[PDB]
């Protein structure tokens, strides 16, 4: 990003007071996501909420099935929507173990 | 081209054993 | 180690007396 | 991708490990204890780039401690050498990979931090900004380098790629194309955190600690507590005799003597006893060990080695000694009633053979000058040519000459030796190191040395004469072992109904070893049988032979039980015994049966009548010197009382009998041998009965030493390994079912009653033929050394030809044996190219290795697919009109220019037939055979038809048992033999590679094309043919210098050499010095400064004609002769006019165009070169230059017209592709043709390189 | 069917930063094991990643 | 061990010494370097010597030669961050009450803390106005 022969800026001069560009961030539904509309993009979500998260040292949570559901809904892009672990069969960690004692390569499969 | 020799193995389909050997006449 | 195995020979080393000593012979 | 996340998704739930239980220490709160440290909050950029200036000053700091200022570490982390960097400092500045890995990882700190402050000042956009940060995270190879410092980062590179590579194509799917518009770097990010979990202790520890003779210790550790249990007042008396008495302990246990000290204390003797008994347990340990290693394959120096091999002789004296004490102790091992069984079986097979004893020589003897005269020849095959002649090597010589000189004293004192020496001299040994197994070798007196050589051709001429030995006691001197084999498969396959199985019959083939032959021979049983064949003297001269005490070095024994094996009639000795054993196993009938009635005796095999071949299940046998070959042939009946009685001497309930057969291996698993129970039964049983025939004392057939193979209605296939060649029959009636054509290694059998094809015999290399070879190839590397590369190529060239004139197409089948061969040459060209230069070359040209060795290369024989590149086929020749360029492919293979042995066999017994022919017709036409006649059959017959002409043939007529004398020939001399199988005296020669030599050098590109790489073309030498060489390894590098410094072979590079125009593309320190001798004395500017003032006069001569004012001698800087990068100006010219000068022109360009301008001043410039091979073409190059240095800023010219000359010396070339004016381009030809024919200087440099090049 | 007869016989009888396409697997002669059936997830569920419309 | 070949033997070894031009290294006219670096025998081979020493990848191949490219009286200063200091306070606790952002005093106080802990002195932080104005008493 920057040349070979120039010190590091110094943040108090070039960044301290510049106000940053906007970021990646989601327009969430007022209705159908209010459940996580007001915390879903912060540093630490819930951290001074004493009803859903055990303290400020972020070590437990508890919610509620409104807001499961809504983070379920937005990850689905990232989520293999797959009800059983008959998909892997013959395609698991046992078989690639056993495959691996055997001296096998299942095809599709580590070798 | 590297100038490292290769093994002869698959490569004898054209030749024989035989062919390219002479005899030599009498000094 | 190689004075664990040798120390039987050690412990009966410090038996022979002085006379036998000095009359060690050299190669 | 998909697949090597996989893996290592598994590896890691596989090999995880319980996180250890410990106890919570936490660094930062312990940090935040003391006083030097206090928290704040801060911006995460802020902290970026602080860590950022920290890393930086921690490192300047690093690198500043030292007090050194020539490396300059810039923001990126990119540490640059401040000058060029000298040999002193390039030691100073070794920091360690740690280092470096360091200043790698803050450089990906650096871009991470860099990134996040382009963001953050508006100069990207977030999206941008998490695509720079994915590639960071996946493209660290490519910015990074810290691979470079530890290769196991490598793995997280890949794996960074792996994830790349499966998220993109998720990630560009649909409307989304592809392109660099993703920026999910949470997987790579992640890779680059774990890495960083685990180098952050090894990091520490490197910053943490650069800021603030087992043998030997035993005997040292002994002696400290001797010392320890000894008296302080004597310490300097006794301390160095108990040393000394553990010294002589020690050399007498080295040398098997007892060594004792009455003087010595009894308590202080039995600690040395025991220090020695330690000493040569860990020598027996250490021995064994780097034998295992040598043998596996490990690199040691030959002294060493050599060091080990002592070592291990006196381990084998010592039990050697041992063995000839239990002998001395148990007496005679085999038993009395046993010793006459089996010498009234030999005197019963002598008197059916109406054998008459072999006579003492009498006098006058028609053919002992004859018998005499091989003698000293076969003893002088040892002494080779050679300068190395010590006392006794030049007393052998002495003698055997002394011998020549006077026969008759020579035979009477070798007849008087025979009748009264009974006692001799000590009979030295040493090992030749195969690294399979150790060869003992014999060196005897040289007077008895005559006396046995004497001794073995007379018997062994004798013994031909009355046939004592049988035809199928191998090997005979009328046939070598590979006619052997081919001899044994069509006795085999010409057999009646051999190959039938319908009503269950089947084949047996045996083959043992007769389990140490040479050392179960007792000597008075010995006495007993030789008295019987030879007279009584004679065997009493040849028995009081074998008890002779033998010596190495210091230790000595005699030898009362084994036969010295390396004595002259060693080897009839060997062949009687076996014969003997042959009668014990055959038994007399059937040994009749097979050596046929003495008066019409039968052939190796063949019998009388069919009913005779077919009166026993032993059909052929055939014993070569220990080896033994059985074929049986049993029907179903007797293969079945067979097995019954076996079983009923072994009974097998539970089918064990399966565990320890042998196979052969080497096979495909249906050409093996199929186990089967009633096949494996059968031949267990053959084996125990061959067995019990022999007594046990006498010899033993051991069963893992041997292997049986049985053919029958289960296995198709007979197998057996013979003389080195694994042979595989398989019958066309039985499985084969399928048209066949040539083969190399299939050898078609046929019926010679009515020539059908009714088997083939597949070929192969036995697995300790390949392994013989490979450990000589081992040898020829490991004793290198110092050694020349002519003589290591020369060693290389001697084993291929053994190995492939021995095994002609069983190499070719044997697929193993030629990856063997490749390797092995690969492994010899590395050697020599790390002898050239220590850097491992890329695309190194062969015409180095295959030039032939009159044409100054090495001549390498070539066993591999090696594809001359098109590019080393190109070659430059010039003459007055110009250079001229031309062009000439694979390199040829040895094994095309050996005839085949199944087409070499047909064609001896076709030619000899003519022989045969001629030889009749000629006799009925009273002449001699001249050479006008079998001209047509000149190089055919494998006893080849040139021996019937040479000058010996009448005396090697009488050389009788010549071919077991050469196979014992290694058990005497120290040198191994390739041909041991073979003379060229007798059976001629069997191979001609001078039209593979011819072939090589049109390959290369002919001798022009050889040449162009080579240095002849400085030598100035107007042609090659009346040239010659003074028998060099500085020779052989110079000579081939100019192909081997070019820019392809080695890059990153061009350090020019000092006061010389010289580019050394490497660091070739023997082209250096070369090329620093050979330029001495400032011969470079000499030649610069010569040149330029024959131009000058030259062109004063032609001034006026020339329309010249006058010509000025240009100041010319002392090292410009030297200075390629830039020029000036050398001759200036005058005009008192205006010339009209042309476009920039080559020296050749008769057709040129006017530049359409006028100059008045003309300067002409000369650059010298050293071309290479890819880069002398001097054209392109002065072209080049003239016009760089034209439009150049560093080269100050008068004036925009000009002419430069270059000069290439390398290859004697020029040319001149400057501006032209009137005569000057023909008047400048002259010139350059006038300096090429006379320039004082440069005929220096010519006569200089060829004094270098030794060429004359 | 050739492929077939071969696995059958063949059963009873330098920084390289990409991996090289020698170790791949799944180089099948079974029909069956190339051209699996697709899991349709009743129409309604969907593979990861891959956008929806597609 | 075969003789060494001397530098002399080989002759026209010109004392040589500019050490590069045009980018390309000049290597010596003589031996001397390259004998040091690896002994040659009596028929001009290159056993070299056997570099045991750490490994360095960088260093063994450098890119193929790569790019060949005032302060105030310690009495002066105590007064000043006496002066600069409130009453029961550390220069720490000086520090925290003037962050919570006169920043000219906040800065002139952290500057002085600075010099002071360049100084020698690491405990500057953990002390209080009564045990530095009792310092300043001693020396003064």
């Amino acid at each position: 990003p920057f040349d070979d022969e120039e010190p590091p800026l110094d943040y108090a001069d070039n960044i301290l007071d510049v106000e940053p560009l906007e970021a990646i961030q989601l327009e969430l539904d007022p209705e159908e996501d209010a459940p996580v509309l007001d915390w879903f993009y912060d540093h630490q979500p819930l951290r001074d909420s004493r009803k859903y998260v055990n303290g400020s040292t972020y070590q437990r949570w508890q919610f509620t099935l409104p807001m499961m559901s809504t983070l379920y809904r937005l990850a689905n892009q990232l989520l293999t929507d797959l009800v059983d672990d008959n998909y892997f069969y013959l395609f698991d960690l046992k078989a690639f173990f056993t495959s691996k004692a055997l001296n096998m390569a299942i095809p599709g499969g580590p070798k | 081209p590297t100038g490292e020799v290769l093994s002869l193995v698959g490569k004898l389909e054209g030749t024989r054993m035989g062919d390219k050997a002479q005899r030599t006449k009498p000094q | 180690k190689i004075q664990q195995q040798f120390s039987d020979l050690k412990r009966k080393l410090a038996e022979v007396t002085e006379e036998e000593w000095l009359s060690i012979p050299e190669v | 991708s998909y697949q090597k996340l996989l893996k290592y998704y598994v590896l890691n739930a596989l090999k995880h490990r319980p996180p250890k239980a410990q106890k919570k220490r936490y660094l930062f709160r312990s940090f935040k204890a003391t006083k030097f440290f206090q928290s704040t909050k801060l911006d995460w950029v802020e902290v970026g780039l602080q860590v950022c200036r920290q890393g930086y000053n921690m490192l300047n700091l690093l690198i500043h401690r030292k007090n050194l200022n020539y490396l300059h570490l810039d923001y990126n982390f990119n540490l640059k050498p401040v000058k060029t960097l000298t040999t002193k400092e390039r030691k100073k500045s070794r920091f360690g990979n740690a280092f470096h890995l360091c200043r790698e990882v803050l450089r990906l700190t650096k871009l991470v931090v860099d990134s996040h402050v382009q963001y953050r000042l508006g100069n990207v956009d977030a999206f941008q900004l998490a695509d720079g940060l994915q590639y960071i995270f996946a493209h660290v190879g490519q910015l990074t380098g810290m691979y470079r410092y530890k290769y196991k980062l490598m793995r997280q590179i890949r794996m960074c790629k792996d994830l790349k590579h499966l998220i993109y194509y998720r990630f560009n799917t649909g409307p989304v194309g592809k392109g660099p518009g993703c920026g999910f770097w949470a997987a790579g990010w992640r890779v680059w955190l774990f890495f960083m979990r685990g180098i952050t202790p090894l990091l520490e520890r490197w910053l943490g600690n650069l800021l603030a003779h087992f043998d030997l210790e035993l005997r040292a550790a002994v002696m400290h507590d001797i010392l320890d249990m000894m008296p302080e007042g004597i310490k300097q008396n006794k301390a160095r005799t108990i040393l000394q008495h553990l010294s002589e302990a020690w050399r007498c246990w080295k040398a098997n003597i007892p060594w004792k000290v009455p003087g010595l204390p009894t308590p202080i003797e039995n600690m040395i006893l025991r220090y020695v008994k330690a000493k040569a347990d860990w020598w027996t340990n250490t021995a064994h060990y780097n034998r295992e290693r040598i043998r596996r394959g490990a690199t040691v120096d030959k002294t060493v080695c050599k060091k080990n091999l002592g070592r291990l002789t006196r381990l084998y004296l010592k039990a050697e000694q041992e063995r000839q004490h239990n002998y001395l102790k148990d007496g005679p091992y085999i038993t009395a009633e046993e010793a006459v069984a089996v010498y009234t079986t030999t005197v019963h097979w002598l008197e059916s053979r109406r054998f008459s004893p072999i006579p003492f020589p009498p006098l006058s003897y028609k053919h002992d000058t004859k018998l005499l005269i091989l003698a000293l020849e076969r003893l002088k095959e040892a002494y080779s040519v050679k300068s190395r002649l010590n006392q006794s090597q030049r007393e052998e010589l002495g003698l055997i000459e002394q011998a020549y000189d006077n026969p008759h004293e020579a035979l009477s004192r070798i007849k008087r030796h025979l009748l009264t020496q009974r006692a001799f001299k000590e009979v030295g040994i040493e090992f030749m190191d195969l690294y399979s197994h150790l060869v003992p070798v014999y060196d005897v007196e040289p007077l008895e040395k005559i006396t046995d050589a004497y001794l073995d051709q007379y018997l062994w001429y004798e013994a031909d004469k009355r046939r004592l030995f049988p035809p199928w006691i191998k090997p005979a001197d009328t046939e070598p072992p590979p006619l052997l084999v081919y001899k044994w498969c069509q006795g085999i396959n010409n057999l009646q109904d051999v190959w039938e199985t319908s009503e269950g019959e089947c084949n047996v083939m045996l083959e043992s070893r007769f389990e140490k032959m040479y050392e179960k021979i007792d000597l008075t049983l010995l006495n007993r049988l030789l008295r019987l064949i030879v007279d009584h003297n004679i065997a009493d001269y040849m028995t009081a032979k074998n008890n002779v005490v033998i010596n190495y070095k210091d230790m000595n024994h005699t030898n009362s039980y084994g036969i010295i094996r390396g004595l002259q009639f060693a080897s009839f000795i060997v062949q009687y015994y076996g014969l003997v054993m042959d009668l014990l196993v055959l038994g007399l009938h059937r040994a009749s049966e097979m050596a046929g009635p003495p008066q019409m005796p039968n052939d190796f095999l063949s019998f009388q009548d069919i009913a005779t071949e077919a009166a026993h299940p032993i059909r052929l046998f055939c014993r070569y010197i220990d080896r033994i070959h059985i074929f049986f042939r049993f029907t179903a009946d007797e293969a079945r009382d067979l097995i019954q009685r076996y079983l009923t001497e072994h009974p097998d309930p539970n089918n064990e009998n399966i565990v320890g057969y042998n196979n052969k291996k080497c096979w495909p698993r249906d050409a093996r041998m199929r186990l089967m129970k009633h096949d494996v039964n059968l031949g267990r049983a053959v084996f125990w009965d061959i067995k019990n025939r022999l007594p046990r004392s006498v010899t033993t057939v051991q069963w893992e030493n041997s292997f049986v193979s049985v053919y029958s209605k289960d296995n198709p296939n007979l197998l057996f390994n013979m003389c080195g060649f694994e042979c595989r029959i398989l019958p066309k009636c039985r499985t084969s079912y399928e048209e066949f054509t040539h083969k190399d290694g299939v050898w078609n059998l046929q019926n010679e009653v009515t020539k059908e094809r009714t088997a083939q015999c597949f070929l192969r290399v036995d697995d300790e033929s390949m392994q013989r070879f490979h450990n000589r190839v081992r040898q020829i590397l490991m004793a290198s050394g110092s050694t020349t590369f002519t003589k290591i190529v020369n060693k290389w060239n001697t084993a291929l030809i053994g190995l492939m004139t021995y095994f002609r197409e069983a190499v070719v089948n044997t697929q193993e044996l030629l990856d063997l061969l490749v390797k092995c040459e690969n492994k010899i060209q590395t050697r020599i190219k790390i002898g050239l230069n220590s850097k491992m070359p890329s695309r190194f040209p062969p015409v180095v290795f295959y030039t032939p060795k009159e044409l100054g290369g090495l001549g390498m024989l070539s066993m591999g697919h090696v594809l001359i590149p098109q590019s080393d086929l190109r070659w430059s020749k010039q003459t007055d009109v110009g250079i001229t360029h031309f062009r000439s492919q694979l390199i040829p293979n040895l094994y095309r220019y050996i005839q085949p042995w199944e087409s070499e066999f047909i064609d001896s017994q076709r030619v000899w037939a003519e022989y045969a022919l001629k030889r009749q017709e000629a006799i009925a036409q009273n002449r001699r055979l001249t050479l006008e006649d079998l001209e047509d059959s000149w190089d055919r017959g494998i006893p080849r038809i040139n021996t019937l002409f040479q000058k010996d043939r009448h005396t090697l007529a009488y050389d009788k048992g010549w071919r077991v004398r050469t196979d014992f020939k290694q058990y005497q001399v120290l040198k191994q033999n390739p041909f041991w199988w073979t003379h060229q005296r007798h059976d001629g020669k069997l191979w001609n590679l001078n039209n593979y030599r011819t072939d090589m050098i049109q390959a290369l590109g002919g001798v022009e094309g050889i040449l162009e790489h080579t240095l002849f073309k400085g030598t100035y030498f107007p042609t090659w043919e009346g040239l010659f060489w003074e028998k060099p390894n500085r020779r052989f590098t110079l000579w081939w210098s100019p192909t081997i410094n070019r820019a392809n072979v080695y890059v990153g590079f061009q350090v020019q050499l000092d006061l010389t125009g010289i580019f050394m593309h490497g660091k070739i320190p023997t082209l250096k010095i070369s090329l620093i001798q050979i330029f001495r004395a400032h011969l470079w500017q000499k030649i610069h400064e010569s040149i330029v003032m024959d131009l000058c006069q030259v062109f004063d001569q032609e001034l006026d004609a020339l329309e010249i004012e006058t010509v000025q001698k240009e100041t010319i800087h002392p090292r410009k002769s030297y200075k390629m990068n830039s020029s000036c100006a050398d001759i200036l010219l005058f005009a008192s006019y205006k010339w009209n000068v042309s476009r920039p022109s080559l020296l050749a360009d008769s057709k040129d165009v006017m530049d359409s301008t006028t100059t008045q001043k003309y300067w002409i410039d000369i650059q010298l070169r050293w071309g290479d091979y890819d880069s002398h073409d001097i054209e392109r190059y002065a072209r080049a230059k003239f016009l760089d240095y034209t439009t150049d800023n560093m080269s100050i010219y008068p004036s925009p017209t000009g002419v430069l000359i270059a000069i290439d010396l390398a290859y004697n070339l020029h040319s001149a592709y400057g501006n032209w004016f009137p005569g000057s381009k023909p008047l400048i030809q002259q010139a350059m043709a006038k300096i090429m024919k006379a320039n004082p200087a440069l005929y220096v440099l010519r006569e200089r390189i060829r004094k270098g090049l030794q060429l004359y | 069917k050739s492929k077939e007869l071969h696995a059958i016989k063949e059963r009873y009888l330098k920084f390289v930063f990409e991996w090289d396409a020698s170790e791949d697997t799944s180089i099948d002669y079974n029909p069956l094991y190339k051209e699996r059936h697709q899991v349709q997830l009743l129409g309604r569920g969907f593979i990861a990643g891959i956008d929806l419309k597609q | 061990k075969y003789d060494i070949l001397a530098s002399e033997d080989v002759e026209g070894q010109e004392a040589a010494t500019l050490p590069s031009e045009g980018g390309v290294r000049i290597t010596p006219f003589n031996l001397q370097e390259e004998m040091e670096e690896g002994h040659f025998d009596a028929d001009g081979n290159y056993f070299l010597n056997r570099d045991a020493q750490i490994r360095d990848s960088w260093l063994d191949n450098i890119d193929w030669v790569k790019i060949r490219e005032t302060s105030m009286s310690a009495q002066a200063l105590l007064e000043g961050l006496l002066e600069l200091l409130l009453p029961r306070e550390t220069v720490a606790g000086a520090l925290r009450r003037l962050g919570a952002r006169s920043p000219q005093r906040l800065d002139r106080l952290s500057g002085l803390a600075d010099q002071m802990v360049a100084r020698g002195n690491l405990g500057v932080y953990q002390e209080t106005r009564e045990r530095l104005a009792m310092r300043l008493k001693g020396l003064g």
